[PDB]
DNA sequence: GTTAAAGTTAAGATGTTAAGAAAG
DNA sequence: TTTCTTAACATCTTAACTTTAAC
């Protein structure tokens, strides 16, 4: 009745990409102090995909040691790093338009947003019968996953994660997108219209924010599936073109330049 | 105290909405909306339409639309509209009467009258 | 259908299909005007309820594939483009019209197809002054079509109008007629 | 085709004695008091806006209702395409500059309360950008995903994801904080169906009864689709 | 005589770009 | 010479409609 089959269907076919390691050639770990401060320059060039991958110490979050919206102001993408390009962000509510003001004095523009709608995991257990830790939650999401059918009698509506906040509750995170240009001779390739702007997941009501595995998977699968040139293909290609800011230390991207800050 | 909506609207029409929209007591016009935009008959058009009966000929609703309308009205409503006025599906038997306009009130109740005697009333139009 | 809400919502394209006749139509028009001249060929006239979106699709139908700038502004043959789109067989489609599962399309790319396209498919003068657009008469309601007058979209209103004027050309012919 | 004629004449008229039945019923009918869908406590408008006098709409409001609109509702025509279109989305409505919008008395409109601005994917940061200098804070947005008939995400086109979705993005003027607004309610999703051209889901209104209870809301472009209860309404179809 | 199961079409609140109308 | 409007450009999905094979 929820077709919840089919939004959900993609977590049963987007399998986790197993890191490359820092020995290959197939990524770049680069480890700073703080990301913000740092001239990214020497650690990549010309590149065509910037994700931030940005927690942000908003209101909202109850203490969860995120980033200051206002530090990013003194981030520096220069033309060197990214000449055409498409930069991928976490927005929050509150610094929705601190972000879109301080990318649109950056140099870039607006483009596009992607939003992942937050269906509740307790809920959804709860239905499924009538702190945790990363582990359980990943079996738990396994086990709403495979009894989706039983699930299938219960409206969405009763099912959307509805967090604290003090206009509207939250049930969704957005990924914002911003373009820069630079000089319109070059002309960025692009696959259009390639995937859908909303997904819907699964999440805990801890934090929701910090997007999990298998999660950050298909946001990564849509950077590769919207810039095809962007991919690093060995052997024909002397520089990665894509590049992820505040990535995890265990999960290196075969094919991203990953920032790690340390 | 609490704002009465219902007051609250009917002033908020009748000071600031069209005349079409609202109505003089200051009631919803639902005449309005249930029809298409601009496809509305208002009491205006239907006074012109009975000034027009009797004032030009019935039938000619060339010179009716062009002189007592602004010449944007369709033939086809001005028929349909006054075929309402008569209570009769078919003016053609009241082809140009052009006597007084005191007495449409008078035929369109003869018709329903018949209509009524008949068993032809079907939505105070009788059929012919 | 609720004929009460506004005009803006729910778009339609009163005709709703192809037809046999209105393809044949279509295939003179686009030898004639030319690929991609949507606005010179319902100016003219010779569709009679098509909208530029289903002219643009149907174009795409006959070519077999969607990458009709390369055709802009250029009168070809449609057979022989269909024939080579159904011949290649290492590509992919959906409704039966070659998508480029490749590159994206470059300004030079265009023009040097365009010139490619005008020289291997495109017709002579004598075949492009030979083609004969159905001449409409230009004081015609919607004729006949007792089945496209009697519209959920219209209202009676509407209906009875177009009843009317109808009746009125039927009148006018037996009166040429008589 | 004499016959044939004569049995088509026959047929025309009989169609046109039906019709004729159907629409004197109809008429009749709204003669003897047929209620229509749009509710009592309405206030449509059907002006342009760039013509509009709103300095009637402040002073009548502030003659009735005694203070200005709590949400203003805002789902602007913008510049996206033509009313007859060669590939997509089929606008059948005025188009209006940036600065058209730009340029109504909002800010003369309100004093604290609510702007729920409808936006696109192009207009985004035009939108963001006319919340930020009719003096508003942006604090929220509300995506409305589209819903297919049966369930699906009904998805729409785009130029970088297959847009299937619409945001409106609200903000905050003044004070808030008193008993008038309702905190913590709702939420920033409407997963609802998508039920005509450029037609906002009904929940939108709910949720704007949810956040502001028994309160004056102006819709600023209205169809006929957006009349409600204690909805002053403005636009050119209305 | 129905029935469920593929083809097909239009409809969807895209950005971009060649081609002139129009101001120099 | 510069800019402003219109038309036309492809790379997608899903429901409604149409057509077709099967019991
Ligand atoms: C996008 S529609 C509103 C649709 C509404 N959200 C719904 O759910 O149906 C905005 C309307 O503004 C109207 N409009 C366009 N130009 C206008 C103008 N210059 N002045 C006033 N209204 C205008 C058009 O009728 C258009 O349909």
């Amino acid at each position: 009745d929820n077709q919840l089959s089919l939004l959900l269907k993609w977590r049963n076919d987007k399998i986790p990409l197993k890191s490359a390691s820092e020995t290959d050639n197939k990524c770049k770990v680069v480890n700073v102090k703080n990301i913000f401060k740092s001239d990214l320059s020497k650690y990549g060039a010309n590149l065509q995909a910037l994700f931030i991958n940005a927690l942000w110490k908003v209101k909202s979050r109850k203490e969860k040691e995120g980033l200051n919206i206002n530090d990013l102001s003194n981030l520096k993408i220069p033309l060197s790093l990214m000449k055409n390009g498409i930069l991928f962000i976490w927005s929050e509510k509150e610094i929705l338009g601190q972000i879109v003001e301080i990318m649109e004095q950056k140099g870039f523009t607006y483009i596009e947003n992607f939003s992942i709608m937050f269906l509740g995991l307790n809920k959804c257990l709860q239905s499924i019968n009538h702190e945790k830790s990363i582990e359980q939650v990943t079996q738990e999401k396994k086990f709403v996953m495979n009894n989706l059918d039983i699930l299938k009698s219960t409206d969405i509506n009763n099912l959307f994660l509805r967090n604290n906040y003090p206009y509207f509750k939250k049930t969704r995170h957005t990924l914002l997108m911003f373009r820069r240009i630079g000089d319109k001779n070059q002309k960025l390739e692009l696959r259009h219209q390639r995937t859908s702007d909303v997904v819907f997941e699964v999440t805990d009501e801890q934090d929701p924010s910090k997007v999990d595995t298998m999660m950050k998977e298909y946001v990564y699968q849509m950077i590769e599936t919207l810039l095809p040139k962007a991919q690093f293909i060995p052997g024909v290609d002397k520089h990665l073109k894509m590049m992820e800011l505040f990535a995890s230390t265990d999960n290196y991207r075969p094919g991203w330049i990953s920032v790690i800050e340390k | 105290q609490p704002l009465d909506f219902t007051q609250y609207a009917k002033n908020m029409r009748k000071d600031l909405s069209n005349q079409d929209i609202c109505l003089e007591d200051g009631a919803l016009n639902h005449s309005y909306f249930l029809t298409k935009k601009g496809q509305y008959w208002t009491p205006l058009n239907q006074k012109a339409l009975q000034r027009g009966i009797e004032l030009f000929g019935v039938g000619n609703w060339k010179e009716i639309n062009y002189d007592e309308f602004s010449g944007k009205a369709n033939i086809v409503e001005l028929e349909l509209r006054t075929c309402m006025i008569l209570g009769i599906n078919d003016i053609t038997e009241y082809y140009g009467k052009k006597i007084s306009e005191e007495e449409q009130e008078e035929i369109k109740k003869s018709n329903i009258a018949k209509g009524k005697k008949e068993n032809k009333l079907k939505d105070n139009i009788y059929q012919k | 259908f609720q004929h009460n809400q506004s005009k803006s919502l729910w778009n339609y394209t009163l005709s709703p299909g192809w037809r046999e006749e209105e393809v044949k139509i279509l295939k003179s028009a686009l030898q004639l005007f030319g690929i991609g001249k949507w606005k010179k060929i319902m100016e003219s006239g010779c569709l009679p309820g098509k909208s530029i979106g289903q002219i643009y699709m149907q174009t795409q139908r006959l070519l077999g594939q969607q990458s009709l700038g390369d055709f802009m502004g250029l009168q070809i043959d449609l057979e022989a483009v269909f024939n080579q789109n159904m011949k290649k067989q290492d590509v992919l489609r959906k409704n039966n019209c070659i998508i480029n599962t490749g590159d994206n399309p470059t300004k030079e790319e265009r023009k040097r197809r365009i010139e490619q396209n005008r020289k291997i498919y495109g017709l002579s003068a004598k075949q492009i002054a030979e083609i004969k657009l159905p001449k409409v008469k230009k004081h015609a309601p919607q004729y006949m079509t007792l089945e496209d007058i009697e519209n959920e979209k219209f209202t009676n209103l509407e209906i009875l109008t177009h009843l009317y004027n109808l009746k009125a050309e039927i009148v006018r012919r037996l009166a040429e007629q008589g | 085709s004499k016959k044939g004629l004569q049995g088509l004449l026959q047929d025309i008229e009989k169609r046109i004695l039906h019709y004729k039945q159907l629409f004197f019923k109809e008429q009749n009918e709204i003669a003897n008091g047929k209620r229509s869908m749009v509710p009592d406590n309405s206030i449509p408008i059907c002006s342009d806006v760039t013509k509009l006098n709103f300095q009637a709409l402040i002073d009548a409001q502030m003659r009735h209702a005694g203070k200005m609109f709590d949400v203003i509702m805002m789902d602007p025509p913008w510049q996206l395409s033509s009313s007859q279109p060669s590939r997509g989305v089929a606008i059948a409505y005025d188009s209006l500059s940036d600065e058209k919008i730009q340029n109504m008395p909002i800010q003369s409109l309100q004093q604290d309360g609510f702007i729920f601005v409808w936006a696109i994917n192009a207009k985004y940061r035009v939108t963001i950008k006319m919340i930020e200098n009719w003096g508003y804070k942006l604090v929220d947005e509300i995506t409305w995903v589209k819903k297919t008939v049966n369930g699906k995400i009904a998805k729409g086109h785009g130029f970088y994801l297959q847009h299937a979705k619409e945001s409106c993005l609200i903000g905050v003027k003044g004070d808030v904080d008193n008993g008038r607004f309702k905190k913590n309610i709702a939420s920033d999703v409407i997963f609802s169906e998508r039920r005509g051209q450029s037609q906002k889901p009904e929940e939108i209104y709910q949720y704007i009864n949810q956040l502001c209870p028994n309160g004056n809301y102006l819709e600023i472009f209205a169809r006929r689709n957006n009349l409600h209860d204690n909805w002053v309404s403005i636009g050119n179809e209305l």
